[PDB]
């Protein structure tokens, strides 16, 4: 900003899953989670294995 | 609205050693209010409504 | 958006965790709410401490 700090506006949250092949791809880029890959690993990225 | 009364637990939690304290998991078990997008029968023949 | 939510152009909502308070931390607790930078001014607030 014009004040000369910043402020956090949000992080990009990652998410890895049990196994990768598992998430049912969708009608665009994007996938989706089933019962095939489980609930998502949410994390931050460079944090653990994301 | 009255408050949620709710048991909030900290059980499997340990203290490590190297590194920064990190929420490796978080559960709650209530939820929004919601309809219904999906359903499908699963490979062991669950019918799941997402 | 033109409601400044940062999306991909299939107009899903990119997600990641909120920022609150002042100043705003990241507030790494799994709750992925929509990023939405603003258009209006950081307030000024008093000097809490110096």
């Amino acid at each position: 900003y014009s004040n000369e700090q910043e402020q956090v506006l949000g992080q990009i949250v990652l998410a890895n899953f049990a196994n990768n092949e598992g998430l049912a791809s969708q009608g665009d880029n994007v996938w989706a989670a089933t019962q095939a890959s489980g609930v998502a690993l949410l994390g931050t990225a460079g944090s653990g294995n994301f | 609205a009255t408050a949620a009364t709710f048991s909030l637990s900290f059980l499997n939690s340990m203290q490590q050693n190297t590194g920064a304290n990190n929420i490796v998991a978080t559960n709650q078990n209530g939820y929004k209010p919601g309809d219904l997008v999906s359903y499908q029968i699963n490979n062991d023949g669950t019918v799941v409504g997402n | 958006d033109e409601n400044r939510n940062l999306v991909n152009m299939q107009g899903m909502q990119l997600t990641g965790y909120p920022a609150t308070g002042t100043p705003p931390t990241i507030q790494q607790g799994a709750n992925p709410a929509p990023i939405t930078i603003p258009n209006t001014l950081m307030a000024a607030k008093s000097t809490t401490t110096a």
